[PDB]
């Protein structure tokens, strides 16, 4: 995902490999710049 | 027999950079949730175009104040990731670490004054290729915005990515004495009462600002 | 939970007795097969060497845990540094055979040679105790032999065990026993 | 040509603890069959789980006794994998080949006296970050249990996990002074002509109890 | 099944890798934890 | 780029009896043909099934002789493939180069006496934990056959497989006094006017006789 | 067919790797192993 380049797969299992994650029950930050005002807040002559 | 195979010279040494992983040796293990947790972030770009930071003006202060004298410059610096004035900035913290660029750059105008404090600015950029203008009116011919103070206290204003190439370098050459790619003049048109009121100045990165080239140059 | 104590019939209260709520568990980590399944390391002769579990230390983590097992089964991979060829031989053999390489031979290979041998005791099972201290000597996983051996490894494969025994912690002088934990 | 291939700096060296298997060397044995031999265990959990084992009390014993004086503690120590309490149960056996835990443990209290000997207890579990209870009456505010004599004469009590982290340690750090993970106190309310009288405690697995991350220190 | 973590078959075939069982004709304490008593012995109150 | 690879460490050494077949180097050679050329054999323990060889006595001799005395035993043997009895056998030269068995082994006896000489005999087994019959009336608790002189000249008797382990050893241990795997007892139950007649005994392997684990002892 | 284990095919051709049988126009004991009698040659009682 980041900075890997093989096109074939892992020859050991996920499980090896890294650790496995566990659930419960660019996120905030990208949302924050979508949601940016990117106009004018006036009236526009010509 | 078994499948015959070249062991090629010149391939196999370690690269520190290099797009594999290392082989597994402590299976198994499960990490505690940590799903949802706040303030996540998955590009530096868009902490750097969400969190405007502070310019830094001569004697370490974010703003810049009006003053009543036929000199009507504000500020003037060149256009430069590399720029003292933007060296506290986290944009300048992030473009240390590549070394090309392009795109647009926001900065923003936060007016200070009291309410009977009045002023009118002048923002504008002077492109390479000839000295940057002393006065509003020569800066006229520039690109530029003009505003003035009232019930919203901010305007904020574009810095366009003018030039031959299609990237620029995000450091600045020691054999350059000129800068490269040109410089930002801010001005004060008047003002009505607002001596020694300040204006503060951020800067963020734009929509299509883009960093490239990744580089670890020490600093 | 109150029940009657003199019974041994397992009792397994929950926080849920006053309130709490049970979590979901992982065990993976004390499945049988898995935690014996890792590379140990015993203090060899110089040459004749007699493939034996029991020769694993009793505090090492392999050692130990062999040892909660009366009864197991299991087939075996070695790792050993030597000097000269490796000549292995099956459980019953003749100790004369060490010298014959048409006996699983392996030819020396820096660093050091890995192998996988199966199990090979006429026992359907072997014992880490026998009523009979002293264990039978028909209980080993054959023998090895080269110039000299400096370094021997065992390591257990699909490993199967029967009967806990005692696994003993060790005995603090003071109220917790304290060692220093790995720290930046 | 043949198959060209890059011997990769780093990696291939032995890995005591490697996921990959031994080429092998002596073919074709079969075993005798063992199939349904009794006693199997599969995760060494389900044994800790259905077999309580017992703890240690001053003097070498698995017992607290019943006495008859203003002091009604009758037991209190450091809730820890490591404490001398525990260094004789199959737990602690187990425990101190893994680094971390999380989940419940069980402790089982089962009556010894004659018929005509009555007593009432209380088990609390007394959190860090505060002093131990030294009294009943102070520990009823805690999370706890109090149980009398009879026909069954045995109680079985969960000791929570309660943490700031997912995980908690095994082993006892040497500059740890205060207990990380609290105190369990055994009181004693009352009792009726019991002097003398012991009550031996067990401690066994909770349903949630869980050992991760193996390791041999020695020991 | 242990400790092992490759997605590919092993070069060389079950007979030689390991010895094979044979047949005649966590088990049992997994049967004995599962079967544990859970609950309370009495009557509840609130 | 090409593909990556690790060269593992306890790997690749020659082993003398790998499961692995060598790289060719003269090909296209084609042989005489040989298809159904007579006394072919795919299995060393048919032959052993098929073709029985001699036992042998003191004196060098694949016979016993009838006595007349007051001692009824013929011939009394250690059941062992190592045991000199068994030293000239098909079965014990292959058995040398295994270090397990389990399975049954056959006793053949033929009378070889004249029309006119009439015996009777009986072969037991004693199994090992106590010291082997010497007198037939003793033996008769064992399993064992008698049988008597006819027409047909041979008897065949299955010795049993009967150990606490699955397998026994071919060869015999140093340390080992006493035999591990019982004793062979032949008797003489009477006889009339046999004196000094042959009876020749050889040994073959029975349907489930098993030999496995090869090994090279010297020998 | 005797002491091999590998899974994967021989890289080289078999023409390469052995010499090639021909043709004109465990057989013999394992017929006279299975041949054997195996039983009584009389009557039998109980």
């Amino acid at each position: 995902s980041g900075n890997t380049g093989s096109i074939i797969n892992n020859y050991y299992m996920q499980q090896y490999q890294n650790s496995m994650d566990t659930q419960l029950g660019d996120d905030w930050f990208s949302k924050l710049a979508s949601s940016a005002f990117s106009g004018l807040f006036g009236a526009l002559l010509a | 027999g078994i499948f015959p195979v070249a062991c090629s010279d010149g391939y196999g040494g370690l690269v520190t950079t290099d797009p594999k992983t290392a082989d597994p040796a402590y299976g198994k293990v499960f990490n505690p949730p940590r799903n949802m947790l706040p303030g996540r972030f998955t590009n530096f770009l868009d902490v750097a175009e969400a969190c405007p930071t502070f310019l830094r003006f001569e004697g370490d202060v974010p703003y810049v104040t009006t003053k009543t004298d036929s000199d009507r410059i504000l500020a003037q610096f060149d256009l430069s990731l590399a720029a003292k004035h933007m060296s506290n900035t986290f944009l300048a913290g992030l473009a240390q670490y590549y070394t090309q660029y392009s795109g647009t750059i926001n900065l923003h105008f936060m007016f200070t004054g009291p309410t009977d404090a009045k002023a009118r600015y002048m923002i504008a950029y002077a492109p390479p290729g000839m000295e940057p203008p002393k006065t509003p009116e020569a800066a006229a011919h520039c690109i530029h915005a003009e505003w003035d103070t009232g019930l919203n206290s901010k305007f904020t204003f574009s810095i366009p990515y003018l030039s031959a190439a299609d990237y620029a370098y995000t450091a600045s050459d020691t054999a350059e004495t000129t800068n490269v790619q040109g410089w930002v003049c801010l001005f004060q048109i008047t003002h009505g009462k607002a001596d020694g009121d300040a204006l503060v100045v951020l800067a963020s990165a734009g929509k299509d600002f883009e960093l490239r080239l990744p580089v670890d140059a020490r600093t | 939970t109150t029940s009657a104590g003199e019974s041994a019939d397992p009792v397994t209260a929950t926080v849920e007795n006053y309130g709490g709520e049970t979590q979901v568990q992982r065990r993976q980590h004390t499945d049988v097969s898995f935690i014996l399944d890792r590379f140990v390391k015993v203090t060899p002769k110089d040459q004749i060497n007699v493939l034996d579990l029991m020769q694993t230390p009793a505090h090492t983590l392999v050692g130990a845990l062999l040892r909660t097992a009366t009864y197991y089964f299991a087939d075996l991979e070695v790792a050993v540094k030597h000097e000269g060829n490796l000549t292995w031989v099956p459980n019953g053999a003749p100790e004369t055979a060490l010298d014959n390489t048409t006996n699983p031979t392996a030819y020396h290979k820096a660093p050091l040679t890995r192998l996988a041998l199966p199990y090979t005791a006429p026992h359907r099972v072997l014992a880490t105790a026998y009523n009979g201290r002293t264990l039978p000597t028909s209980f080993n996983y054959g023998a090895i032999k080269a110039t000299r051996v400096t370094e021997l490894l065992y390591r257990m494969k699909r490993a199967e065990t029967y009967c806990p025994r005692p696994l003993l912690a060790i005995h603090p002088s003071e109220a917790r026993h304290k060692q220093k934990i790995v720290a930046p």
